[PDB]
């Protein structure tokens, strides 16, 4: 369209006093090909609105044209394009040449201080290119060369940082696909959780990237035995950002399946295209053991008695007594519980560890507890003044 | 001209980060501070010039009143060029800055460069102009390309503080014609009748 010769012309006339980079012949090739609204390459404010939706693939020649930007502005958004924008095109072959041309603090560092790499929009590539080289070898070569470049990124982020979150976006982006191929789903959920915190403010806030990110949380939160099971899903608005159809339905039905505890629901909820992984085969029985164990704690609790028994645990989880002293013992060793189980006298003494976040029922109950404590101290305090 | 205190405000917003001046105007605005500093410093041997950047970084105090440009230039390179220009909270904190001077008999003057239209409401500027008028606060407004893509939001602020040129309420507009940086303020009543230009 004419937005190249209209928006960019007004901003180059009233604002820009001189136009070294504005030429009619250079911008003529832009309108000659794509006549629609979305363009390929641009400058001034127009280039920020453009995205990869049209897949221009012209940014290789756009980087060579940055030499003309030096007479206009410094180097800011040059890092946002090229190596940072090639992730949508998914080309690991020709992208290797631009990795060795820039590197860190060679062509990007002359008169300008550190903008903190390629985090968002403006910046000069320092730690971003080194992070993408590890990502380049992540989807092509093994993970040995990828982790070697991530060691200097973790030490630098913890050393030099700022109040907001910028570098963490590019830092957790490589770790998002790094732990996906691994067998650890507990650290994979913690990585995608902090990466989602930076997705809402900026960096492709459209629902296209939100539905793709939810596929990582749905697998990690289900297999993750660390923090509850579904507890973290109801707090943060995760499921609220996606739809209920196109294989997203099994995430919403997981709430009622874990709450009720019916074993027959898990068979029809997870088909053979998912449960075929050996990870879930071991975690198939780990979902109902943790929820029913924490449920019996609040049920038997009256005042000082948290004590349980074997019949309460065996009838709840439908498990034999041989697994009562085993599966529950594994959760105790992970820091979920303190007290142990007595096999001789048939008594189960469990202490209190889990803070039980998001309750709301005990708030009205603990209100009278503070009044009872305040009355006993005040009653004994008045006797201290008399005698 | 006479002994007075000048508070300078730099504009850093999305328009300053985009294409503005071929020299990277954010670096040229640093030279724009040097242009008015050398003019006011050569006028009187003792002068107080402050620096406050309230655009996109939230209201802050960088450097206090000083007669040297050494600490003024070094603090501008560590600022941020992103954000939005807010003149509502920038002008209110500048009134208390005027009390930082030694002798209270000095003339209170505020010189602010506005290169982008503000998104803040104009209701706070009405009660602010009436307060600055009682204390005789010289208002210097430099608008660069603001009257083209948007109307004047500071016009209501100038209308309430409106006074003859012998006291305060000086409204200026940058000429759209291309010219040198230090020449834009030369014809305007800013560095006129000073030590240098």
């Amino acid at each position: 369209m004419f937005n190249n010769h209209e928006i960019d012309t007004i901003l180059s006339t009233l604002r820009m006093e001189a136009d070294p980079s504005l030429h009619p012949l250079f911008e003529q090739f832009e309108k000659f090909y794509e006549e629609k609204l979305w363009f390929q390459l641009s400058e001034s404010l127009t280039k920020f609105f453009d995205d990869a939706k049209s897949t221009p693939l012209r940014l290789r020649l756009y980087d060579n044209f940055v030499s003309k930007f030096y007479d206009k502005i410094n180097q800011l958004s040059v890092v946002k394009y090229l190596l940072a924008s090639l992730k949508d095109s998914k080309d690991f072959d020709e992208s290797l040449k631009y990795l060795d041309d820039l590197k860190a603090q060679f062509q990007e560092l002359d008169s300008k201080k550190q903008r903190n790499n390629g985090s968002k929009d403006h910046g000069d590539g320092i730690l971003l290119i080194d992070s993408e080289i590890a990502r380049t070898y992540l989807l092509k070569n093994d993970l040995v060369k990828a982790r070697d470049l991530l060691d200097d990124l973790e030490k630098t982020l913890d050393k030099k940082d700022s109040i907001p979150l910028r570098i963490t976006n590019s830092f957790y982006s490589t770790n998002s696909q790094y732990f996906k191929f691994k067998n650890d789903f507990n650290s994979f959920y913690y990585t995608s959780l902090l990466y989602l915190s930076t997705l809402e403010p900026s960096t492709s806030i459209t629902l296209a990237e939100r539905q793709q990110l939810a596929y990582d949380l749905s697998i990690s939160a289900l297999l993750g035995d660390k923090i509850y099971n579904f507890g973290e899903l109801l707090h943060h608005p995760i499921m609220e950002t996606i739809v209920n159809d196109s294989n997203y339905d099994w995430l919403f039905q997981l709430l009622n399946a874990l709450t009720v505890g019916d074993f027959d629901k898990f068979d029809s909820l997870i088909k053979v295209q998912i449960s075929k992984i050996p990870i879930l085969a071991q975690h198939e029985s780990f979902l109902r053991q943790k929820i029913c164990l924490m449920t019996l704690i609040e049920t038997v609790f009256v005042k000082n008695i948290r004590m349980l028994s074997f019949e309460d645990i065996s009838k709840a989880t439908h498990l034999p007594k041989d697994n009562v002293e085993h599966l529950v013992m594994r959760a105790i060793s992970l820091g979920l519980l303190k007290g142990s189980i007595d096999q001789v006298n048939e008594l189960v003494t469990i202490s209190w560890v889990q803070p039980r976040i998001i309750s709301g029922d005990q708030i009205t109950k603990m209100k009278d507890r503070l009044v009872e404590w305040n009355d006993q101290v005040e009653k004994l305090g008045k006797k201290m003044e008399a005698r | 001209m006479v002994l007075e205190a000048t508070v300078l405000v730099i504009d850093n917003s999305e328009y300053s980060r985009n294409g503005d001046f071929p020299r990277t105007r954010f670096e040229a605005q640093i030279d724009s501070v040097e242009f008015i500093f050398q003019a006011k410093r050569n006028s009187n041997p003792e002068n107080t010039v402050g620096l406050i950047s309230g655009a996109g970084a939230n209201p802050r105090v960088l450097s206090t009143f000083t007669a040297e440009f050494g600490k003024i230039l070094a603090g501008l390179h560590d600022t941020q060029i992103e954000g939005k220009l807010h003149m509502a909270t920038a002008l209110q904190i500048a009134q208390l800055t005027l009390k930082h001077r030694q002798n209270k008999v000095q003339h209170q003057r505020i010189v602010a460069f506005v290169c982008s239209p503000i998104s803040d409401s104009r209701d706070e500027l009405i009660r602010l102009a009436k307060t600055l008028k009682k204390n005789n606060v010289a208002v210097d407004i430099i608008n660069f390309g603001e009257i083209e893509q948007n109307t004047e939001l500071l016009d209501e602020f100038i209308a309430a503080v409106n006074n003859p040129q012998e006291e305060t309420s000086h409204l200026l507009t940058v000429t759209p014609g291309p010219r040198l940086l230090y020449e834009n303020i030369a014809s305007s009543p800013i560095i006129l009748e000073e030590g240098s230009s």
